[PDB]
């Protein structure tokens, strides 16, 4: 009926800019070096994925046949399922060890014994559980060509890059590593390889003040370089351990005040653009744990009640998302450098959503060789309704527009493993990781 | 030089165990890159098969017509090729290599062609690879071609059965698929149409078996769909299906045994399922309705496993593989029928071995393995039969990291480290010492004990190092360690030395650029020697807490890479060094006691050149007159050689070294070799481990 | 995808009184002009139709006594009904209108060099010659004195963990003071003598320093800090190329942009705001070159899309003297209008109103084009075809000079061409996917900068334009066609000022808008070019309350009709005023379009309600396929099907 969500942790290992630089960012909790046994990185060990991953001592498919488990006793049916791994930066270990891990999840997912990834995702394609797709998180340090190459081999079809702040002083006084013009370029390279990229803001860091986070979030959505496709918030945390928690121990860093907190974060909601969707608002960090941040977890309801009293309203995906009268809404703006597009049903009066796609030209920047003749790209397609059936009249229009507007002879769309059929039954072929169609 | 004891476990995959159908039989399962054949009755290995450049996948007898034991056997692996095994008595006479099939080879299956004319053997092969083709082999003498191959386009082959019609000799074969519709039809050029195409089940059919046939050809069917169907041939069909949930993937009947004079064939099944489940199956005396006859298997539990199951001769036992690499063999009781009890059986790490080392008094060895695991063996003495046979005794911790060094302090107090940051110290329980007191002076534990029951203790715990830690050693009177860390710059890169009453560091020699692979102490106990990756070496003297003696620039080496392992003479006189640069080096100083001149050191003899890379040089302890020196060195390939050296007059160069016995194929080394343990002598026998799952005792004498 | 258009040139000259005006400043309600001169304070009204004259002049000669005694500061006291006045001298004088008696309230013993006053005008600010700021009171009541020079970073320090050229030569040593919108915050900017180069600090309203500036190399002697928002502006001269940048209230660099000439050529003066922190003015000056004597004395105004600053409308003056700008301003109470005062004595007035440049066309071979100015470029998107967002186009052309003006024919089955007029007073046609060349004609006769006034495009080969008098405003309609363009005809001067100029493609019918509010159909063809009132029912007495904007000529049920939308959300048929919430609107063949403020959108067709998004302004429809392309304030497009 629904596709289930899989999370899945790696092994403990340290983040790779400390070796040029002194430490790690300031604020991280969490790690080997750390006072949390078995903190990966980013985690103290004790929300329901952290214990349910060390229970399998890091197993990818101890982990995965337990969740299995877990969700198909509650009544949940796991004829879909979509994987996400966690843990700090995976794209820096050792590549047999990647190698080892993404290869395991596909072979406990399907049942068959692989060598090397390749067979197991022969195989996997055949399977009768199919596998929608794979998250990983990435610095910007470590999402160059060949890290995007390898991500594309593995199946996985949606980023998590993790720029803190627009400001750049930011980045230099926290020991981020990188410079924000990193990160604009990242967002490049990843939209016009065909990937689904969502970022992390943090809206406390210090030096930062209450009007520069709404000027900086305001920029956020209308600078063309960065307009993501989602969006999570993570209000800041001051745990123990960490070089933050030095600083307000030592009197020189002050949290927001909740009211303040709260009113920031309604405007924040009510600023998003329709085709923007917000992921998440809070992090799961246990709460007897943090010394001084948010108050309790009750923040999306706080923020909507205040965005209902003050007038405003939030136009994401989540809040829009689930006969009626239903018709069609196309819209267009400019990301990195391209030319984006969001065609989508919808029924205007009870402002409910049904069925979305997202199409781009692409630029002259690609490299993927499958993409060097002018061809178009679907990034994502994802239907949740009910009536021909609406995928078919997304995807006729897409390539119609394609082949008028955009001036492409070739189409390409990104896709998992079931997907892959799917898009072969209406007279796709596979080439690459990509399922590509001649368009005339 | 024979091989006294072998250590191994299965691989993980679906059909790896094999078992031949006679008044003997013979377990077949394959270990990382070779086949092992091992007597079941509480006995030893008794030869080892290599060959395979990758992983062994699937195994299987020829099945005997008139009821002799086996004599060949196939073996399919990892490595795009097949190979047919012939022995005659664990001789390993005549292996054959087949090749195509490019992709991983997942399923084979042989039987003895019933040819009236030509009686010589004529066999018959069919081989699934993952390729998505299945082709053929027909042997006859040393006579191998390939036959009608068939694709499955996008589809799989998943199990492979074949059998005869029941009264025309007429091939047929039963082919599993990833579509629930196991194909059943001929395959020669002159029958390859097939027939009919079964699709009873609901899922990916795991299992497919031609059973034996009373009048009629019976059939059994297996999928993850969590029944199994037993299906009828006489040319036509019918079906019986059965019940047991979750995923099923092991079906066998039970075969034939001549019961004094006479053949005899029961109806019996057996399934073996991932919920940790087997089951027994047998007809209904009124309507011949199959229901349960026990319940065996380790429900509730954790560890879900169970690939593979196997049915012994006679119904006398059953056989099960796991998940991780355990085995699990179960016994009829003869006073009860309605009863079976677990039975003891060969264990092993299910990853490569990095380490051990002696027992001090010489009776025990621990191994630490890469499947994050500490283990002891140690031998088993009965009470009466002159044989002696070594099991595994205690697995005295499941860690959660990879383990790389290992040291041992007392006879019961060892130092572990990881990769991480920390080190760690345990200490026998007192449980431990009275159970093992009785096996060596009750019997050994089977697998639950070990697993659930069996564990040590935590005491210590050392800090400071910096990084992972890379290296550990001991002094001759057990009181000082020395370890080093794994690092990239002159600063992170050093030797720290602790006291062992204490465990606190004491001093912290730093001389080396990188990181530190091998470190020793000397027999003397007045000097300490330490290689490095940086292809150089440092020589530490304690004065009457440590200082430098002796020194090695780049120039100032003979090895061009990175030096691997390092050795002491029993005079503590002169050192060995292996690298991997093909060479080993025998330095000499002759500096002891008192030593007024400054440096001085040098090789002061020749070099050789062996066939491949060293990772393992080792000096015999004991000394015998004429003043000559033996080596043990562990090659890169998995070899293992035995040279002589001794001191010429004048010309290093001329007839410095003499050779020695080398290992044979059988009594080798598969990936390569990582420690050369000498026995501990003057109050003969050495150990070696690698990266192939083994473990392995040897035994010479001159 | 808008852009601006002028639609007023008031202008008066010959202004008499004291000798080199130096600064001036405006007075709203019922006020005009105040320039002071080196001698006194001059009152001027131009705004009258016949009356262009100083009214209760005053004079003050015996403070300076024929010195230079340079004034400062001039400013309006809002509603207190007086003019404080500070000179170089170092006093601070409350002068008083009908009275002309003087007040000196304030003495200082070094010169001032730049007064400048609140928003709210509650606090005023001296820049003493002792560099030392000093605050006063709105009674001029002394409150603090603070040092300029002082090295301390301030307050609003950064708190860090452990992990881890001089001043340009041309630039006049002299502080510049600006305020932000609400009246929180202010920057001074000055050299310093430490270091040699320009230094930005922030106060907060209360004389608590929050920080300094970054060491830039390069800065420039400008300051301007945007009305709204936080961004303030300066210059950054390199070594390659002239460059636009902004600080923030921390005091860092954060953007910029280019200017589009040579490396070193020119200077920057000035910068301003517009009313509604929408439109930048870049003031600049020719360096080099003094053969023709600084033949260059631009200004442009310069707006943001999607983080692209546009270069919209550019003026050009000579810096002989006679007609050398010395002040400039824009008007505290209404947006897109500013104030000029000269040196030989000359005061001008520009208005601009915001506009989009549709094609409108029959129902086939229309395509819809939509145009825009950027700088030396045009942007032209074909909307029938391809949806292209903003800052891309369908196609793009390159000019050598940059342009002021375009315009669509209005020629039925031809609507697919455009004629552009750069600013050197040449017009460019391009005519029927691609497009050619066809002609670039030159003018007859144009004197003054930006004197031609509406350019409509009506036939093939004609052209009408709009030319403001100086004494007695009158508009008069010049007639442009040739083969080089002669002005063939000019009708009569017309009573008044022409705002609007709307044509209908349909009936070849022509409308005239007067300020007033009648309406005039005026006959191009005629044999008299004779105009005429606009012809109602009956009685015809058609005349809008107000202005309006926009105005357009529909044919509703069988007669024609003329529509008008002003800038206060009022729409207005024939005298009628139906409604007064709209925001935008659209005529397109019998097809009326409209938003409505209330967040729907009207769809009444000429012989329902649907929802959109806050601020959505309709930009173009197509009749074909009945998609409209609404456009939100954020940047992105929207195409919607009504039915
Ligand atoms: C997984 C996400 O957690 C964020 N993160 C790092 N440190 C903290 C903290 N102290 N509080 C909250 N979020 C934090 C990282 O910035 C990353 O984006
Ligand atoms: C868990 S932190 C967020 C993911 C990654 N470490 C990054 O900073 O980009
Ligand atoms: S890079 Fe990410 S995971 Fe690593 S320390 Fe910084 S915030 Fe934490």
């Amino acid at each position: 009926s629904g596709i289930a969500v899989v999370a899945v942790m790696c092994k403990p290992h340290r983040c790779p800019h400390i070796s040029f630089t002194g430490n790690i960012c300031v604020y991280c909790p969490g790690g080997p070096d750390s006072d949390f046994e078995y903190s990966t990185q980013s985690y103290t060990g004790y929300e329901p994925t952290s214990m349910r991953a060390i229970r399998a001592r890091y197993d990818p498919f101890l982990q995965t046949r337990h969740r299995i488990e877990q969700l198909k006793q509650l009544g949940h049916s796991v004829d879909k399922v979509e994987f996400i791994v966690m843990g700090g930066t995976f794209m820096a270990l050792p590549e047999e060890y990647r190698d080892y891990f993404i290869r395991n999840l596909h072979d406990a997912l399907s049942g068959h014994t692989s060598n090397n990834i390749y067979e197991a995702v022969k195989y996997s394609e055949r399977s009768l559980t199919k596998c929608i797709g794979i998250t990983i998180e990435t610095r910007p340090d470590y999402c160059m060509k060949r890290h995007l190459s390898d991500m594309l081999t593995y199946g996985c079809t949606r980023l998590e890059i993790g720029v803190q702040s627009v400001y750049e002083d930011v980045a230099r006084d926290t020991n981020r590593g990188h410079t924000v013009k990193a990160v604009c370029e990242s967002f490049h390279l990843a939209k016009d390889s065909g990937f689904k990229v969502v970022a992390h803001m943090m809206p406390d860091l210090p030096n930062v003040g209450l009007e520069r986070d709404i000027e900086q979030f305001t920029e956020f959505f209308e600078n063309p370089a960065f307009r993501p496709d989602g969006l999570k918030l993570y209000p800041t945390l001051v745990i123990r351990g960490t070089g933050l928690y030095e600083l307000w121990k030592s009197g020189r860093y002050k949290s927001y005040s909740p009211s303040d907190l709260v009113e920031l974060v309604a405007r924040i909601l009510a600023l998003v653009p329709p085709w923007t969707r917000v992921y998440r608002v809070q992090r799961d960090i246990p709460m007897p744990l943090v010394s001084s941040g948010v108050e309790h977890g009750n923040l999306r309801e706080l923020a909507l009640a205040r965005m209902k009293d003050l007038g405003i309203q939030c136009r994401d995906v989540r809040t829009r998302e689930v006969p009626y009268q239903v018709e069609l809404v196309r819209r267009d703006y400019v990301a990195n450098g391209g030319w984006e597009t969001f065609l989508s049903y919808e029924d205007p009066d009870q402002d409910i959503l049904i069925g979305l796609l997202r199409l781009r030209k692409c630029s002259e920047e690609t490299f993927r060789f499958e993409l060097g003749g002018g061809v178009s790209i679907v990034r994502e397609l994802h239907v949740y309704g009910s009536v021909q059936g609406f995928g078919m009249l997304l995807m006729e229009e897409a390539e119609r527009i394609a082949r008028e507007e955009h001036g492409s002879g070739k189409i390409a769309v990104i896709s998992g493993v079931g997907t892959r059929n799917y898009y072969r039954k209406i007279g796709y072929r596979l080439q690459g990781p990509y399922m590509v169609k001649m368009l005339k | 030089l024979e091989t006294s004891h072998v250590f191994c476990c299965p691989n993980r995959v679906r059909g790896v165990l094999n078992w031949s159908s006679g008044p003997r039989g013979l377990l077949a399962f394959g270990t990382s890159c070779s086949v092992v054949l091992y007597d079941p009755l509480k006995r030893v290995v008794v030869t080892n098969l290599n060959g395979h450049t990758a992983r062994v996948n699937c195994i299987q007898w020829i099945c005997k017509q008139d009821g002799s034991p086996s004599t060949e056997l196939v073996s399919g692996g990892s490595d795009n090729q097949v190979i047919h095994w012939e022995i005659e008595d664990n001789q390993l006479l005549k292996a054959v290599h087949l090749q195509g099939h490019e992709g991983p080879v997942y399923a084979v299956h042989a039987v003895y062609q019933r040819r009236t004319s030509d009686p010589a053997l004529c066999t018959l092969i069919v081989s699934a690879a993952a390729d998505s083709a299945v082709r053929l082999w027909s042997k006859k003498g040393p006579e191998v071609m390939c036959l009608q191959t068939l694709n499955f386009g996008n589809g799989f082959a998943l199990a492979l059965c074949l059998s005869f019609l029941p009264n025309t000799d007429v091939p047929i074969l039963a082919c599993g698929n990833d579509d629930c519709r196991i194909h059943i039809f001929a395959q020669q050029n002159d029958q390859f149409q097939k027939v009919l195409s079964l699709c009873g089940h609901e899922d990916w059919i795991r299992g497919v078996e031609w059973a034996a046939f009373g009048r009629d050809l019976f059939l059994a069917s297996c999928s993850q769909d969590c029944l199994i169907r037993i299906w009828k041939l006489y040319v036509t069909l019918e079906t019986v299906l059965a019940g047991h949930e979750n995923w099923v993937n092991a079906v066998h009947w039970q075969p034939v045994f001549y019961k004094d004079g006479v053949l005899q064939q029961p109806v019996r099944l057996l399934s073996a399922s991932m919920d940790k489940t087997m089951i027994l199956w047998a007809p209904d005396e009124e309507s011949g309705v199959w229901l349960e006859q026990v319940r065996v298997g380790e429900v509730g539990g954790n560890t879900l496993g169970f690939y593979d199951c196997q049915f012994n001769e006679d119904g006398s036992m059953i056989i099960a593989h796991a998940f991780h690499g355990a085995l699990h063999l179960w016994k009829q009781n003869t006073v009860n029928p309605r009863e079976w009890t677990p039975e003891i059986v060969i264990s092993g790490h299910f990853d490569g071995v990095q380490d051990l080392v002696w027992d001090p008094e010489g009776e025990f060895i621990i191994t630490v393995g890469t499947d994050q695991t500490t283990r002891l063996f140690a031998p088993w003495k009965r009470k009466d039969q002159s044989q002696v046979t070594w099991h595994e005794i205690a697995r005295p911790q499941i860690h959660g990291y990879d383990l790389k060094c290992l040291a041992m302090i007392n006879r019961f107090q060892f130092v572990s480290g990881a990769d991480e940051k920390v080190l760690r110290v345990f200490s026998a329980p007192r449980n431990f010492v009275e159970n093992f007191c009785a096996i060596t002076g009750t019997e050994p534990p089977t697998e639950d004990h070990l697993l659930q029951n069996t564990l040590w203790p935590e005491v210590q715990k050392l800090y400071g190092h910096g990084y992972e830690i890379f290296c550990v050693t001991c002094n001759s009177s057990k009181t000082l360690l020395a370890s080093a860390c794994k690092a990239a710059k002159k600063e992170h890169a050093a030797i720290i030395l602790w006291n062992t009453t204490s465990w606190k560091q004491v001093q912290n020699l730093v001389f080396h650029s990188l990181t530190v692979t091998q470190m020793a102490f000397s027999p003397n106990e007045k000097f300490l020697l330490a290689v490095s990756r940086d292809r150089t070496w440092s020589l530490w003297k304690k004065q009457d807490v440590f200082s430098l003696f002796a020194f090695t620039n780049k120039i100032t080496s003979v090895h061009s890479r990175i030096i691997w392992s390092c050795d002491w003479s029993p005079d503590s006189k002169y050192f060995f060094t292996g690298s991997r640069d093909k060479k080993v080096v025998v330095w000499g100083e002759c500096d002891s006691t008192d030593d007024c001149i400054e440096h001085n050191i040098g090789p002061c003899s020749s070099v050789l050149d062996v066939g491949g890379a060293v990772t393992a040089v080792s000096v015999c302890p004991v000394l015998h007159p004429s003043q000559r020196y033996v080596v043990a060195v562990g090659l890169e390939c998995g070899k293992i050689c035995l040279y002589t050296w001794k001191k010429t007059d004048q010309v290093p160069e001329i007839n410095d070294w003499t050779h020695c016995v080398e290992t044979s194929q059988s009594q080798s080394h598969t990936l390569a070799i990582r420690k050369l343990c000498w026995k501990n002598c003057s109050g003969l026998h050495f150990a070696s481990c690698g990266e192939d799952h083994t473990v392995k005792i040897h035994r010479v004498n001159k | 995808m808008r852009n601006l258009k002028l639609f007023r040139t008031l202008e008066f000259r010959d202004i008499q009184g004291p000798g080199n005006p130096q600064c001036f400043s405006l007075r709203t309600e019922q006020g005009t002009v105040l320039i002071g001169s080196e001698h006194g304070l001059i009152e001027v009204d131009p705004v009258s139709r016949e009356v262009k004259n100083e009214v209760s002049l005053v004079a003050e000669g015996f403070l300076p006594e024929d010195g230079s005694g340079r004034i400062v500061g001039v400013q309006d006291l809002l509603d207190q009904e007086s003019v404080c006045v500070a000179t170089a001298s170092g006093d601070v004088i409350l002068c008083s209108l009908s009275t002309q008696q003087l007040e000196c309230v304030g003495s200082v013993a070094s010169g001032i060099s730049v007064m400048s006053w609140s928003p709210d005008q509650e606090l005023v600010l001296l820049a003493t010659g002792q560099q030392t700021l000093i605050m006063m009171t709105k009674d001029f009541e002394p409150i603090l004195e603070q040092q300029i020079h002082q090295d301390d970073f301030g307050e609003s320090k950064f708190i860090t963990v452990g992990w881890g050229e001089s001043a340009l030569p041309w630039d006049d040593h002299r502080p510049q003071v600006t305020w932000r919108g609400d009246g929180q915050f202010f920057a001074v900017s000055v050299v310093c003598p430490e270091t040699g180069a320009r230094k930005v600090r922030v106060w907060n309203r209360e004389f608590a320093l929050q920080s300094t500036s970054e060491p830039v190399a390069g800065l420039g002697p400008a300051l301007a800090w945007k009305p709204s928002g936080s961004l303030i502006a300066s210059t950054q001269d390199k070594p390659n190329q002239q460059d636009i940048v902004f600080f923030e209230k921390n005091g860092l660099l954060h953007g910029h942009f280019t200017l589009p000439f040579l490396k070193d050529e020119v200077k920057v003066n000035d910068l301003l705001w517009n009313a509604d922190s929408s439109v930048l003015a870049v003031w600049l000056e020719d360096l080099q070159r003094e053969e023709s004597s600084i033949p260059k004395t631009c200004v442009q105004l310069w707006t943001v899309g999607n983080y692209h600053w546009y270069l919209k409308q550019s003026l050009s003056f000579s810096t002989c003297g006679k007609s050398k700008i010395v002040s400039l301003m824009w008007d505290p109470v209404t947006p897109y209008r500013l104030h000029v005062l000269c040196q030989g004595w000359h005061y001008l007035a520009y208005d601009w109103h915001w506009t989009t440049d549709r094609s409108v066309g029959d129902n086939s071979s229309d395509l819809s084009n939509v145009a825009v100015i950027d700088g030396n470029r045009v942007l032209v998107t074909v909307f029938r075809q391809t949806v292209v967002p903003p800052p891309m186009c369908t196609y793009q052309l390159l000019f050598p000079h940059p342009v002021n003006q375009v315009t669509f024919l209005a020629h039925p089955q031809k609507s697919n061409d455009l004629a552009v007029l750069d600013a050197s007073n040449q017009i460019s046609v391009y005519k029927c996917k691609r497009y050619k060349i066809q002609f670039e004609n030159n003018e007859d006769q144009d004197v003054n900068p930006l004197k031609l006034g509406l350019l409509t495009w009506i036939e093939e080969d004609v052209f009408l334009a709009v030319s403001h008098s100086e004494f007695s405003p009158r508009s008069v309609i010049h007639h442009l066609t040739a083969a080089g363009q002669l002005n063939v005809s000019s009708s009569a001067a017309v009573d008044g000022v022409i705002i609007s100029l709307c044509c209908n493609s349909k009936t070849k019918s022509v409308v005239l808008q007067l300020a007033d509010g009648q309406i005039f159909k005026y006959l191009w063809e005629s044999p008299s070019l004779a105009i005429k009132p606009w012809k109602n029912s009956g009685g015809f007495p058609v005349r809008f309350p107000y202005p309006c904007t926009q105005t357009e000529l529909a044919m509703i049920g069988e007669e024609e009709c003329v529509l008008g939308l002003t800038d206060r959300c009022r729409f207005f048929i024939n005298d009628i005023e139906v409604a007064s919430n709209i925001t935008s609107f659209a005529v397109y063949d019998e097809f009326l379009l409209l938003t409505t403020h209330s967040h729907t959108c009207q769809c009444f067709c000429l012989r329902v309600l649907r929802k959109v998004e806050r601020g959505s302004r309709i930009v173009t429809v197509v009749p074909q396929d009945t998609k409209l392309v609404l456009q939100m304030p954020r940047g992105n497009l929207e195409v919607v099907h009504h039915r």
